[PDB]
Order: structure tokens, then C-alpha cells, then sequence
């Protein structure tokens, strides 16, 4: 029994939240809104894609278009590439950090169930997921 | 042995362009004009600020290709719960620095800039 | 008698391609396949039924490059306050289509898609 | 000399407006707050836009992204590409309207000084500029 407020697919809990927080504030905030709770993940070959992008469309904001999920960009450097196009290898690098973007979010266009990468201070709606209570 | 227009610093050479292209365009223009010729490559502070002095036909506020692209692709990602992620997702991005204090800006590869070529001679 | 693989309609040969390529990419890898070839171009409702049986293969949901670019630094502007626009201004962007329901979305150049060729020549 | 909240510049007044609203709506409203009065107009080649980029970037007061500004796309098709990439004439479109963007504004990144084009029905902070009082 998922709690009130909350929707079951496969075996979890997941709910879409209107309140805008950044990426890092929003994972917390689904790790302290249920034990096991997470930013969502999804299997996009499943219906997974799909459920999830409902939750979102039913209950978002005309207005916004994005919400948080639970992917982010691995590496530590500020861009990825680790050589430039002439082969050499990248080490020296000066990115401002506003033009980075690491934090991974669903889009509006086309019903919040493809993703796409955000400066991670961003504040954005989000979906939260967790096991059964 | 560079020829000339073509500036040089620590053993290589450098060449603003006044042309307006995407960043596909101006990679390809940079190895069409000299063998082995590339879009511009930092590897240190000082490089870059050499490079800064070369700019000078330029307006401002805009930026410069550099040689990195697709910059997001190329990275490796992970979800914060259990998940494992199962190897195009973002979009095609370049890098361009802004001449003034040399930060590094990461724009859609499809903007048209000016640009730097490079080589070693 | 269309090539290998590729699909006849009203003389018209098509062909779903499941790559993953950003919009200028798609159009030049399409005229590099046959002569004459482009990025599919809908000139009906019927047209646009048939390329749909093509894209099974795709991301359900997603969508797949049409022949339709730049959308917006093509057109004309103007100021409220009547002065005259000065003429890189807008965001590069391209038409990629929804076979499910032939939708189409004006989305950044930059994206990376699926797509369909034609050709006629 | 210029209204009190108004910041003169080159003999006219401008000022940043908080409230969100519509392309449209914004443009209507700053000719009602003083006779002449436009959604800003800007000529990229003077210190103007520094100027009004100085001016958002100081007197904005939210995560907001975008500011309205009077440029807008004065086409009536949908969108501007009348040909296909095989020369073919544009007649049959189903184009999606939230994804007609015709409605330019200033971007945070960079500092207001860059414009986008927008969907014209979003909501967004805006600049007004009219002659002196
Ligand atoms: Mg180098
Ligand atoms: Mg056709």
C-alpha cells in the first residue's frame, strides 16, 4: 500500500511534487519524504517512460517545463570531452559554471517522457520514487 | 615554418578567422587551410592568454570556438538510487571562450562564431 | 524498383533510417545514400500516413527529422515602439515529426534523432 | 529626467517589472504606464543594452530566466521556412503551437544582454522604456 498522495507501477511509489527546488534539494527531499525515497528513475523502453510522464502531465504546472529525475552527469570535470579535436589530451580547462549542465530533467514538449540536461541550481518541479512502506 | 598571418607562440602556431560558422564548419575550414590544422586547444593558462591577444578583429560580448565538442554526450551518467544506467541524450554541444577573462562558455554547436585555428609546426 | 530496403509510394522511394544524428547531419547523410535524396518533405496528410508504417523501430513517443529548417532565422521582425530591425538573431531550430499522431514539433537543431529519407531522382 | 522607480538613460526612462506576464499583455501594459511607453526596444550596437542588461541583472528578483523585450517574429505562418530542404513549396504544416516561438526576451546567461525567442503565451518579467515625462 503506497501512501496516500502516492502512485504504484511495478512494485514502487512514485509522486510528482509542484515545488520547485534544485536538483541536489529535491533528491533530498525525496530521501526524507519516505525511507528509500530517490528522485525518479526510469527504464525508457518500459512503461515506465510513460507512467511517469503521466504523473507529471496530470499534475504539473501549465506553466513549468521540467521536472527533476533522478539522473546526473557522472564525471567530475565541468564538460566531458577528455581530448580536444586536434587529439590532444584535455587538462587545463576554464568552464563557467553556469553554462554546465549536468542534472537531468524530463521535458514539457512532447508529454514530460524524453530528457534533457539542466544547470544543476536550477529550481524545477520533480518526481520522487520509493519502495512500499 | 608558418606561414604568414598565421601568429606563433612556444613552438605553435595561431590564426584568428573573421568568419561567421558553426562549429562543424569551422573544425573543417581550420583543417582545410593547413595540414593537421585544428580549431584552437588550450593546455594551460598562458596559452590561452596569447591566444586572447589575437582577437583583436573582433566584436564583443560574443565568443571564439575552441576544439571541444559534444561535450555532454560524451560523459558517463549514474541515478542516485539503485538503478544502474545502460549504455545520444543531450544535445549537440561546443565549447567557445569569451576573449575578455578567457572563461569557457558551452553553447549549441549550431551558432555561427568566429575562430581560432592552430597547428604545430 | 527502390533500392535495397527502401520503401515505394506514388513513384516516391523512403527509407527510416534508425540513427541517431542532429539535423544538418540527417539531410547530408540522406543526399549522401542516393542521388537526389533529402530529408522526407510532406506535401499531404496520406504522405505522411504511409512514412509512419516506417518507424516501428523507433522510441515510442519520440520523434524523427523532417525536411524543415532554420524555422526562425528566416523570418522577418519588427519592434513594438516601430523602429526598424537592424539585420544570428533567433534560436537555430528544425521540424521533427510525431508518427503516432503527425504532429509536428519545432525543436533545437542541436537534438539528435531517427529519420527518414526520399527521394524522387 | 525620468519618473520615480524609472532609471533614465539617453534621454528616456526604463524600468523592470516584476509581475509575470504574456508578450502581449506586457507590451499593452507598458504603454499604459506612460504615454509612448513600449515593451524596450534595443539598439545592439550602443551602450543601450548594457545598459538594460545592468538594469535586469540589478533590479531582478527571482530565479527567473527570461525578460520580455519588444522584438517579435511579424510573420503570420506558423513558422518562417517556406521550403523544404528539397526545394518543395511548404503548403500541408500540422505545426504544435506551444512549440511557435515568436516572442523574443533577454537571457539571464551571459546578463541579459543575449535575446531568445519564446513561445509568445509564456509568462515572463519584462522591460518597459518610454520618452521622459
Ligand atoms: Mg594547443
Ligand atoms: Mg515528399
Amino acid at each position: 500500500d503506497c501512501p496516500s498522495g502516492w502512485s504504484s507501477y511495478e512494485g514502487n511509489c512514485y509522486k510528482f511534487f509542484q515545488q520547485k527546488m534544485n536538483w541536489a534539494d529535491a533528491e533530498r527531499f525525496c530521501s526524507e519524504q519516505a525511507k528509500g525515497g530517490h528522485l525518479v528513475s526510469i527504464k525508457i523502453y518500459s512503461k515506465e517512460k510513460d507512467f511517469v510522464g503521466d504523473l507529471v502531465t496530470k499534475n504539473i504546472q501549465s506553466s513549468d517545463l521540467y521536472a527533476w529525475i533522478g539522473l546526473r552527469v557522472e564525471n567530475k570535470e565541468k564538460q566531458c570531452s577528455s581530448e580536444w579535436s586536434d587529439g590532444s589530451s584535455v587538462s587545463y580547462e576554464n568552464v563557467v559554471e553556469r553554462t554546465v549542465k549536468k542534472c537531468f530533467a524530463l521535458e514539457k514538449d512532447l508529454g514530460f517522457v524524453l530528457w534533457i540536461n539542466l544547470y544543476c541550481a536550477q529550481k524545477n518541479p520533480f518526481v520522487c520514487k520509493s519502495p512500499p512502506p | 615554418d608558418c606561414p604568414p598571418d598565421w601568429s606563433s607562440y612556444e613552438g605553435h602556431c595561431y590564426r584568428f578567422f573573421k568568419e561567421w560558422m558553426h562549429w562543424d564548419d569551422a573544425e573543417e575550414f581550420c583543417t582545410e587551410q593547413q595540414t593537421g590544422a585544428h580549431l584552437v586547444s588550450f593546455q594551460s593558462k598562458e596559452e590561452a592568454d596569447f591566444v586572447r591577444s589575437l582577437t583583436s578583429e573582433m566584436l564583443k560580448g560574443d565568443v571564439v570556438w575552441i576544439g571541444l565538442s559534444d561535450v555532454w554526450n560524451k560523459c558517463r551518467f549514474e541515478w542516485t538510487d539503485g538503478m544502474e544506467f545502460d549504455y545520444l541524450i543531450a544535445e549537440y554541444e561546443c565549447v567557445a571562450s569569451k576573449p575578455t577573462n578567457n572563461k569557457w562558455w558551452i553553447i549549441p554547436c549550431t551558432r555561427f562564431k568566429n575562430f581560432v585555428c592552430e597547428f604545430q609546426a
